[PDB]
Order: structure tokens, then sequence, then C-alpha cells
RNA sequence: GGCUAAUCCCCCAUGUGGACCCGCCCCUUGGGGUGUGUCCAAAGGGCUUUGCCCGCUUCCGGAUGGGCCCGCGUCCCAUCAGCUAGUUGGUGGGGUAAUGGCCCACCAAGGCGACGACGGGUAGCCGGUCUGAGAGGAUGGCCGGCCACAGGGGCACUGAGACACGGGCCCCACUCCUACGGGAGGCAGCAGUUAGGAAUCUUCCGCAAUGGGCGCAAGCCUGACGGAGCGACGCCGCUUGGAGGAAGAAGCCCUUCGGGGUGUAAACUCCUGAACCCGGGACGAAACCCCCGACGAGGGGACUGACGGUACCGGGGUAAUAGCGCCGGCCAACUCCGUGCCAGCAGCCGCGGUAAUACGGAGGGCGCGAGCGUUACCCGGAUUCACUGGGCGUAAAGGGCGUGUAGGCGGCCUGGGGCGUCCCAUGUGAAAGACCACGGCUCAACCGUGGGGGAGCGUGGGAUACGCUCAGGCUAGACG
């Protein structure tokens, strides 16, 4: 079965970007859409949009890359150099507002899920709350 | 191993094994000489290594190296063992402390005297 | 506060006493995942009220017998052997894994 | 019996007591019930005797029996002056 | 040798004997009474009970029975007695018994 | 006992001038004059590419032999300067320059650091009046470091305080050559010292 | 066997009151009130002696200390898998301050276990300590908290309290006295002896200070304690000198025989002056007590230090201990000579069989310095048990395959609950230690004062994204 929907999505994204896909579909879920909202706002993805594949709901994720490069291998630098799942089924990970990590010395983010909604580490710290540590992106 | 597995069986902590049953895990042990033989080296090395069977107060009967240019150990001489093997002599796990009990220090030792237990020579 | 617990009556085989199986959860001190252990308490049932399958609230009390420091505070939800089953089925595997072996 | 007494806390030749409320039976340097002051025998500093008279009076309020020397220090910080 | 405070042991023995003597009297009377109530004889059952009650409270006077030790004795006594008296009793003297 | 032994030989091993004698270490004889090669039967032979250790080692030995201090005491100062806030490197040097015995030297009372050590030791020194014979004594900002009255007449003290006429003083110090007084204004900063040292490597050496 | 006092023992009374039975009320496990019945008190002593002091009795309350119960946490081995009869529960009862199989009679047939019972081994536990970037690992000595024990085993008495280290009884072992019947002992208190061991101190001073027991007080007792003694055992501080002083003595080492090194080091000159001498000489001590005043508040007054004639102050005053390891690479430090797979070195790799920077000495050098080095052990390096932070085609590592129990894990939408999870407040998280600040001893080590942080758990309030649960729904999984 599909054991971890959230992890499935981060991977679909990690996988598509590595081959430079423009778009990329992932089965829609309220929660997954909540995450994508941050991904866009934090500028990691051009954005995303609801779509119907074979009749079922999906979320097109519009990938973003750096510009073309010089020398051999003109492949663009990724905008999403990283994106790793943390809390996972059978090893849930929650943090207090004092334990919210500082990803990549601030240049990267961390998406938490708080009783105040899905926020980034900075947002969470502001609202002074903690919660399940969904993932880490940079 | 899966996290759930780690939870079930968990990691096993490593157990170091002593290399010197000078028993009592003591720093030194005193014994009595039995045989002041002279073994031969291993693999490449060659020479007449001076050794000594010792009956420890720890109940163990062991073989010990006798460092130094020349010794004075005999059949029933009391000695002190300090632990430390000798790469060439299979079976020798401790050195004999020179300058203690019956083992006299090395004569004419003008350098690393701290070892070879020899007093400070009075410069004429 | 006299400690209050909730569990299931997995045994009604004694007089004025019942065996409540209180479940518990928590994060493993080193590997963090939420593990789930469980313990059986012998609770005092004077009226012989509570029956096998009942979910009850246990309350810290004054000793009643040796190995018995809890009284059935109240009933939370009646009948539901789906739980007693787990407990019994687990006791059943014990009926082996020794010199023979537990079914399946 | 609960007392108000001194507790050696200095060091060799550098004694420093702690006016304390403990049970008569403890080590003199054992676990007290509450600290309520301190005393520097040698007045090595301008501040060689604090007493928090508020609390003392409370303890005396209920059986605290001061060592003689403890009382003499408590008096100094006017724990008894009833003007 | 000689820690003159042997005196303590010396006295322990006396006290031991003094106590031991109070209690045996107590027990004797207690049964004595319980057994009278037992047989249904109202009057003398209570009459004796009152003595028992007395000796007990006095035992608790000094450090023999002392404490609730006395209380336990009395209750277990007045109880046993009034109940056994349920055999057509009717507490006459109603001594140690609030009718 | 802090070293005590041929000293212009350290000057040589560090291949750099060390003022472990105040005077003379000027008069064409600090030995670093026409003989800046290390002491011993091998001094003149070619030197090999030092190991990272060798370099860090030599750097610390320098910074340290400059204040004629024992590794033991030196190390503790460092571990102290490591805990306290602020660039360990300089903070460390600050503490080294706050040694009463150093200050005395810094204020011209003594010609060398050794000499100053003795003046402090033999009681010839003061700190806010009360005399202090502890070379490791840490001078704070706002302390007068005067010469002992009884010693103000000492031949030695009169010469040095004399030649001290005109001679300027560190910007973190100041002295009244009259009553032979002086004040520790503030903790010197890395810039204030023209030390042929690179604490960078000293910190790194205690990192190993 | 006889005499005798008391704050020793007893009886009667008074009953503020309290205890017990029964009834009732409020409370809610045995909490508080109330009515009848019953039951239960006491000791005196001292004076500045008609008053004050010390003390006695009953009850209620505080304070302190403690017993008992419960949640959670607390090593290794599964080559220990089944354990259990007072065993699990019940009813009546004993015993206790009190709950309870704690103990007993009777009844029932239970209780525990792979979420590791039972058994074997190891171990007092904690605050803390060592290490570590941390997580973690190791540890629990000194100091403080708790527990346990007092030659081994069992037992109770007396008491508020003990099953009672310097109290009692019995059995056992051992030691000593014995007129051989029978007795007396227990340093795991201070010091000390002996044995064992690589190894661990003075049969010291004092009751002055803090604390403790009795006493109205004076005061007595205190190997608790405050001190001194020994031991570089550790930490911190300090000395063995400072300045000048040759293109550079002699000796010793090396050399291309020109010279290079030891080296401003020495010699010598001048300066200061640890030790040591002389004089002064301490804090720690102010109470208790006396006097006035009400034995109060308050005021005044007197006595008292082991350390110790020590710290410290002043004067005088001598240049006055240096050692230990290392120099092949790791690793900072190189030459000659001797030796010849020898004698030896060695942590690893290795070195020595006629040129050895690796053996021994010497010269020179590097490190550290009243220390230096070795041995042992713990943490590190070791992400080499990997949670942080590893792996399994061929390096060690996929189970011979399946079926399936327990267990771990779980698609999309909505609603309830708020168990996990997050937040706030509050309580706790002792003192010591750790951290920061300021302060005391000439510094520091050490010590004092103050402040801050603190996982975890209790309590109240709140959030609801995720995980859980409950209810409902859906077809993208699965099945038909
Ligand atoms: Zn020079």
């Amino acid at each position: 079965m599909l054991t971890d929907p959230i992890a499935d999505m981060l991977t679909r994204i990690r996988n598509a970007t590595r081959v430079y896909k423009e778009s990329t579909d992932v089965p829609a879920s309220r929660f997954k859409e909540e995450i994508l909202r941050i991904l866009a706002r934090e500028g990691f993805i051009k954005g995303y949009e609801r779509v119907d594949v074979d009749g079922k709901p999906y979320l097109r994720v519009y990938l973003k890359y750096g510009p073309r490069r010089q020398g051999p291998d003109p492949r663009p630098e990724q905008v999403i150099h990283h994106i790793r799942r943390i809390s996972k089924p059978g090893r849930r990970v929650y943090v207090g507002v004092k334990e919210i990590p500082r990803v990549r010395r601030g240049l990267g983010i961390a998406i938490l899920s708080t009783s105040k909604g899905v926020l980034t580490d900075r947002e969470a710290r502001k609202l002074g709350v903690g919660g399940e540590l969904i993932c880490e992106v940079w | 191993p899966t996290i759930n597995q780690l939870v079930r069986k968990g990691r096993e902590k490593v157990r170091k094994k002593s290399k010197v049953p000078a028993l009592k895990g003591a720093p030194f042990r005193r014994g009595v000489c039995t045989v002041v033989r002279t073994v031969t080296p291993k693999k490449p090395n060659s020479a007449l290594r001076k050794v000594a069977k010792v009956r420890l107060t720890s109940g163990y009967e062991v073989t010990a190296y006798i460092p130094g240019e020349g010794h004075n150990l005999q059949e029933h001489s009391v000695v002190l063992i300090r632990g430390g093997r000798v790469k060439d002599l299979p079976g020798v796990r401790y050195h004999i402390v020179r300058g203690v009990y019956d083992a006299a220090g090395v004569k004419d030792r003008k350098k690393s005297r701290s070892k070879y237990g020899t007093k400070k020579p009075k410069e004429a | 506060p006299k400690k209050v617990l909730t569990g299931v009556v997995v045994s009604d085989k004694m007089q004025k006493t019942v065996t409540v199986l209180v479940e518990r959860q928590f994060p493993h001190p080193l590997y963090g995942k939420v593990i789930k252990r469980s313990k059986k308490y012998l609770a005092h049932d004077p009226e012989e009220k509570y029956k096998l399958g009942d979910v009850v609230e246990i309350i810290e009390s004054r000793p009643i017998s040796k190995r018995k420091r809890f009284r059935v505070l109240r009933l939370v939800e009646s009948g539901r052997m789906d739980l007693v089953e787990k407990y019994l089925i687990r006791r059943q595997n014990y009926q082996s894994l020794s010199k023979r072996g537990g079914k399946a | 019996m609960v007392k108000i007494r001194l507790a050696r806390f200095g060091s060799k030749h550098n004694p420093h007591y702690r006016i304390v409320v403990t049970d008569a039976r403890r080590k003199r340097d054992g676990k007290y019930i509450e600290k309520i002051g301190y005393y520097d025998p040698r007045k090595t500093t301008p501040d060689w005797l604090k007493v928090d008279v508020e609390r003392a009076r409370y303890w005396l309020s209920v059986g605290a029996q001061p060592t003689d020397t403890a009382r003499r220090l408590l008096r100094q910080a006017g724990v008894f002056r009833q003007e | 040798r000689n820690l003159s405070a042997l005196k303590r042991h010396r006295q322990s023995l006396k006290r031991r004997l003094r106590n031991k003597a109070k209690k045996s009297a107590i027990k004797t009377l207690s049964k004595k009474a319980v057994q009278l109530a037992q047989e249904g004889k109202a009057e003398e059952a209570l009459k004796i009970m009152r003595k028992a009650e007395s000796l007990i409270d006095k035992a608790a006077k000094g450090s023999t029975l002392h404490k609730n030790a006395a209380a336990r004795r009395k209750s277990r006594l007045m109880r046993k007695v009034r109940q056994l008296l349920e055999a057509a009793g009717a507490p006459l003297i109603g001594g140690g018994l609030s009718a | 006992g802090r070293y005590i032994g041929p000293v212009c030989r350290l000057c040589r091993r560090e291949g750099v001038k060390l003022y472990l004698k105040g005077e003379r270490c000027y008069s064409p004889k600090c030995a670093m004059e026409r003989r800046p090669y290390p002491p011993g039967q091998h001094g003149q032979k070619r030197a090999r590419r030092p190991s990272d250790y060798a370099v860090r080692l030599r750097e610390k030995q320098k910074l340290r032999r400059i204040y004629g201090i024992s590794e033991r005491q030196f190390r503790n100062l460092f571990e102290e300067a490591s805990k306290k806030k602020g660039v360990t490197g300089s903070v460390f040097l600050g503490l080294l320059e706050s040694r009463l015995d150093n200050v005395v030297y810094r204020l011209g009372f003594a010609v060398s650091r050794r000499q100053a050590r003795q003046l402090v030791r033999h009681g010839h020194i003061t700190v806010n009046g009360r005399r202090v014979d502890l070379p490791s004594y840490r001078v704070r900002p706002g302390d007068e470091i005067a010469v002992a009255e009884k010693s103000r007449n000492l031949e030695l003290i009169r010469q040095n305080l004399e030649a001290m006429k005109g001679r300027k003083v560190g910007p973190w110090l100041s002295l009244d050559v009259e009553g032979m007084k002086g004040k520790f204004l503030r903790l010197p900063d890395r810039e204030d010292l023209a030390l042929p040292v690179n604490e960078q490597l000293v910190i790194e050496f205690y990192s190993r």
C-alpha cells in the first residue's frame, strides 16, 4: 500500500526535479496541499494546482530551477538542493518551540505541523508553538 | 535494523577483555621466581631473551620478561610484575620491575634509569 | 491525586475482584518511536457488578489485599470482547513457544 | 525538637555559619528545613550578619528553639526588640 | 566493662512484668464477659464488661496498652458482647452499652 | 621554578628576537645579531619543512617564553580565556598582559620581565598601597602600581625610572615618574601589542 | 528473710474533656458533629517562699520527625521458559499507630509469564563525578540524601520511638578465665596492632568555636567536632636569583682541520635577599553568667581560646635544591663512538647479522619541571553496536520456500472526543556541585553572597495541524 503519502510526495518532487521535469503530479490530499502552500511561498516551487488525472484528484507541482550553466554539464542548479522526510510512521518526531531546528544556518527551512496549522520553522517560532516535524527543505 | 527492531532487540554494548590477569585488576603483583630460563625470539628476530616463571600472590603462575643489559634473578627470588607483553616472546605478558624486591637495577645505566630502577650516579 | 486509570476487564474469575488490563503509550527513551506496553491490575468489585469485557476506570485506593490497590471507579463502555480477545489469544501463544511451539 | 542554629560552612580557619532551622537530631552540617540567615565570625566584610527577622519570628512562632549563639545573633538583628 | 546504665535492663524487666500482669487481667475479664454474654446472662455479662472496659482504659493510662490499642480492645469487646446478647438479651445493667 | 637558564638561546630557537633581558637585547649582542640560527651542534644545518604540529608548537612556545611562564600556568590562563566571552585569542593575551609582574615590566620599573618578577617577589612593589609579592597577581583596570617607598631609594629603581624619563607608555597604561606610580587603564587589545605572535596557531595548538 | 522514701505502683473522686457501643445529622472508604449508657486524669520540687520558678494531668491545634500504599524509571544471561499453595481472591478473626495473606480458621480456584515470569550472575541507590561537540558511555570514593548491616542465624522485652553496633535471650563458630560444674567477650567508633595486599597516617591537642545529651543554673559528658601530625596522593601559590658580561676562557663534543657547538652559559662586577635571626603578636569570643530593668524588650559588666607564640606587621640578613622522560615514523628533538640477528629495544609498524639518527655511552637537542615517567582502570579517538550516526550482489551479513499468530505499520472526505503532540500558568526539581556576577584570604587553589538555567512529574486553563479513538462517507488499494 502507499505507506507514507507525505514522504511519497517529497520523493516524487525530489525525483522529478533531478531529471528536470517542468510539472509533476501527486495524488491530492488536504494535508499535502497544505505543505505545497509553503513550498511555493518559500519560493521552492513555481507553484502548484489541483488537476484531475483519470478522474481522480491530483496536484500538479510546477518545478523551478536555476539558470543554465557554463562548461560541461549545463544542467541548472536545483532550487531544491534538499528535501528530506523526518517524522515518519513508526518513528514520529515532535518538537517543543524551543527545539525547532535551525535548518542550514537559516538558509533552509523546516516544515512543522502545529495545532496552529502547517508552518515553517520561522513561522512556528513566531507563533511560539511546536509540533510534528514533517520535513526539512533547503 | 528498523527502528521498531532497535526497540525490540536494541544495540549490544561491546565488552573489552583484559590482557593482564594480574588479577585484582591491580597495577602490580609480586611473585616468586621458579625458573630463570632464556627463550628465543619469533618470526624474524633472534637472541636470548631473559625470562622468568613467577608464582604470583594472585594465585597465577606466569612468565615475565626481565628488561635490562644484565640481571641477578635466581630460583626463589621475590619479584614485582608490571604487565606489558613482549612482541617476540609468545607467552610473556608482563615485565619484571627492576629495582624492586630481589631484582636489582641495571648496573651502569646512565639514561632511562627511571625504568631499570637505577639510582642517580654521583658525577665525580 | 489518587491515580485514575482506564482498562478492560480481562478476568471475572475471582470473588469481588476483577483483572483490568490498562494500556499505556510513550516515546522510547532512546529511539523515540511511540511504543505501547500494558499492565494488569486487580481491582475491587464488591457488588460483583463489572463483567468480562467492560471498560472501566480504576482508582488508586487503600490496600484491599496483597497485590490489590485499586477500586473500580466506574464503567466507561460496556461489552467489547474484541479487546479481551487480543489478551486471550496472546495468552494462548504462550501455550507453546517452549519445547513445542505457538500456533498461528 | 526543631531548632534555629548555626551550620559550619566555612573552611579551615575560614568558618562561615548559616543560621538555620533544622531538627535537633540532624548532623550540624546536615539537611536543614530552611535557611534564614548567615554569620561571618570574623566580620571579614561589612556585611557579616544577615538575618531575615521576618522568617525567624515565624519559626519561633512555632517551637523553634535557638542555640544560645544563634539567639545572640538573632538579637543583634533585633528579632526580639519589641519596641 | 560496666556501663552502669544496665539499670535500664534492670528496669525493663520490672516494667515487662508490670505490663504483662495488666494485660492478662484484661484478657481474662474480656473473655469472662464475652462468655457471659455468650450464655445470654445479661446483668453479670455487662457488670464484668465494665471492669474490662476500666482495666483497659487504665492500661492505656500508663504505657501498657496505650493509644488506640485501648480503643480497639473496647470496641471489639462491647461489640462481641452486645451481639452475643442477641439471644433474648435485653441489656439490663446496660453498663458499657448505650441502649 | 620558571625556567631559569640560558635565555638568549630561546631567542635563537624561535629565530626571533625575545626581550628576555631588557637592556643588551639592543646592544649588538642579543645574539640574534649575527647568529639568529638555533642553538646546538646542528643550528647551522638546513631546516626541513616543519610539520603542522611543529609550527603550532613553536608558535605557542614563543608566546609563552615571552612571559617566562610555565606551561602549567600558561595553559590555565588559556582555558580561562577560552570560556570567557570574546575572541579567545586576544582575551588570552589580555590576561597575559595583566600579570602584575608583566605590568611592572611594561611600566619601566624593571628592565626585563625576569627582573620585574623579582622586584614583585622581593616586595619592592605596590598595588593600591598594599604590597603584593605575587607575580601571577592579576592587575585590574584602575590600579596604581607604585614602587615600594623603602625601595624608591634603591639604586636599581632610580636608574630605570630615570631612563624612563621621556619613554612613552602603552595606551592602556600611564605613569607618574615622580612618585614612581602608574595605572592600568584598560585591558590591552590585540592591536595594542606588537607581539611577534599568531595566537591563531596557539588556539589551534590547544585544539589538537 | 526483714526495714524504708519519692515526681515509684494502686484505689476512690472531680470530667474541661477524651475513648467505646448504639441512634441520628453532615460528610463521604475508618472525616466532623450530636444524644443516652459506660469508661478514663494528675506530682511534686525550688526559692529573693503568699508569689514567682521548675514540673504534673486531660483535650484540641501547630511544628518536626516517621510508618504504610500507589504511577513511572532502575545491570547481565533465554545455553534460565514456564513459575506459584499462603499461592491468587473471598468471609470471619488475630496483631499493629495503621492498610494489607502480615498472620490464622474456613471457602473459592485462582495469580504471574516472551511487553520475559522463574532461575543464574553482578551490584547498596541517588544529588553528583569522569569523559564526550553532543547523544551517549563509565562511575557512585570524599561531601549531602535515603536504605542496609553491627562475628553468622533467629527472637522479643522496655519504650514516643529499637527489634536496638559500645542493651537483653537462645543456637553456631572463634578468643579468654575456669576448683571442668560454669563463666566473659565482639574496634564496619577514634587511635593503634596483626593478617592479607602494589597500597592507605598519629595509640597526637582541645572542649576555645559549631553541634548534641542531662541539668533551673553553675556545669558535666561529647575520639561529633575544631585543630595540629605524617604521606608531592591531588589542586593552587612560591624559590633555586636579577642586570652587565668575548666575535667569544678552559673542559667536553663534532670537523671538510679553516672551523662549528655547549654559550652570556661560566668566570668576574654590581644589585635584590628565600632561608635564618630579633621584636611586636591576631581574628576566630560573644553569649551562657552578674547588675539595672518585670527572670521579657533594652542597657551596662565580667569570664573563656586547642590551634599558638602559629598567621601577619616591623627591623636585621646569606646568591641560596633540579630533576625526569624523550630525539626512526606517528611525534617537537641528530651527530660520534661502541656493538655486530649479539647484547638489547619494542605501543604499533618494526630496529640489530661491520656506515644502525631505532641497541649502550657520550655531545648536542626537544618536552615538562619538584616533579617526571611506568603499570592498572574509565571515557575519547571508535559513525568500530551507528538514536544523533553504519551496514547485508562479490568484503562479515537475506532466513531453503511458503502459510499465517502476536506485534509493528495504514488510501481519500466530513463530524465528535482531545489519549499522544504543542502552548500558558502554577507546584516540585533540597543543600552541595555545575554556570554568571560581586566579594574574602597579598593571588590562586579554597571559601562567602547574590542571580540565572534545569529534563522529569503533579495541578488548572487552552490549541486541534499530525498520530489515536468514535461516527459517517468515498473508490484511486485490496477482494469478488
Ligand atoms: Zn637576547
